[PDB]
């Protein structure tokens, strides 16, 4: 399962 | 044996040729199990292994939604990276992400990863502590400041110690037929003369899984590292992998050379020679 | 800035005349990702060649597997034609059943 929350550069 | 799960992001800009392409592939060890491509007719997460097909419809919805949103996020990232390096909107650029977890034989976390690159160069990386970052340059230092404020490392830590290891434990159980099976290499040594006084001995390793393997030639029990030609491990197309090591040998001296093979599918390392 | 592709042309199984097999062309170690790969049968392009999904190694360099079903003979020559931004001209690598 993938990590849900991603963060902007 | 030990195990790993990795997801690989590739976001590629293409000015004049539409919006940037976003691709995601997932792996358990050296086996591909999931795929996403924003250039697909109906972009969604697709199965690539039988043991992932089991997962319910909710699993597939969540996974697709993550990819669709990431497609948007990584397009913003590519725009952001242009300002950070003072680049124009005319060139093509690639952001890559590589993240996941390794587990021990007991299924406990060994270590976690989350690192990015820009145009094939290291950009930012989550350190082994899963709480600090390493930035490659002053551009990524701006990203570091943004992630430290947003408590991002802490979110990775919670995933890597939580969901990453949990799902990998489930995947390893469901796919135990193949994921927890190691196929040993089939090995032999070939003999091709070059000159009248020089011969090529090639040590083959075929049909092995996983990819990790060691092939070394020894001359009188002495390593020939700097004299061995060693090709990159290649996939056969049936899950297994292939590799060969070769040495240029004076004719008559073939029996002084021994091939040595190390692979997890073998209970003991193998020593083989040219069998005339 | 840019890295040139490595090329290996090989069969899935040991090559044996008259027996059905899979011809592989494995491109790796290249950056950026855009690449053009043709499998050739006596200088002419094989139709409907399949390829693996884009992936990359620890050093961020990409790798792809191009493949097609084929029945090897003694006379039939096979090759892999590769084009990439690093290459000023398309690179053709002949298939050697002993490599």
């Amino acid at each position: 399962e993938e990590f849900g929350a991603a963060a902007s550069f | 044996g030990s195990h790993s799960m990795r997801y690989f992001y590739t976001a590629m800009s293409r000015p004049g040729r539409g919006e940037p392409r976003f691709i995601t592939v997932g792996y358990v060890d050296d086996t591909l199990f999931v795929r996403f491509d924003s250039d697909a007719t109906s972009p969604r997460k697709e199965p690539r292994a039988p043991w992932i097909e089991q997962e319910g419809p909710e699993y597939w919805d969540r996974e697709t939604q993550i990819s669709k949103t990431n497609t948007q996020t990584y397009r913003e990232n590519l725009r952001t990276a242009l300002r950070y390096y003072n680049q124009s909107e005319a060139g093509s650029h690639i952001i890559q992400r590589m993240y996941g977890c390794d587990v021990g034989p007991d299924g406990r976390l060994l270590r976690g990863y989350d690192q990015d690159a820009y145009d094939g160069k290291d950009y930012i990386a989550l350190n082994e502590d899963l709480s600090s970052w390493t930035a490659a340059d002053t551009a990524a230092q701006i990203t570091q400041r943004k992630w430290e404020a947003a408590r991002v490392a802490e979110q990775d830590r919670a995933y890597l110690e939580g969901l990453c290891v949990e799902s990998l434990r489930r995947y390893l159980e469901n796919g135990k037929e193949t994921l927890q099976r190691a196929d040993p290499p089939k090995t032999h040594v070939t003999h091709h003369p070059i000159s009248d006084h020089e011969v090529t001995l090639r040590c083959w390793a075929l049909g092995f899984y996983p990819a990790e393997i060691t092939l070394t030639w020894q001359r009188d029990g002495e390593d020939q590292t700097q004299d061995t030609e060693l090709v990159e491990t290649r996939p056969a197309g049936d899950r297994t992998f292939q590799k060969w090591a070769a040495v240029v040998v004076p004719s008559g001296e073939e029996q002084r050379y021994t091939c040595h093979v190390q692979h997890e599918g073998l209970p003991k390392p193998l020593t083989l020679r040219w069998e005339p | 800035i840019q890295r040139t592709p490595k090329i290996q042309v090989y069969s899935r199984h040991p090559a044996e005349n008259g027996k059905s097999n899979f011809l592989n062309c494995y491109v790796s170690g290249f950056h950026p990702s855009d690449i053009e790969v043709d499998l050739l049968k006596n200088g002419e392009r094989i139709e409907k060649v399949e390829h693996s999904d884009l992936s990359f190694s620890k050093d961020w360099s990409f790798y792809l597997l191009y493949y097609t079903e084929f029945t090897p003979t003694e006379k039939d020559e096979y090759a892999c034609r590769v084009n990439h931004v690093t290459l000023s001209q398309p690179k053709i690598v002949k298939w050697d059943r002993d490599m």
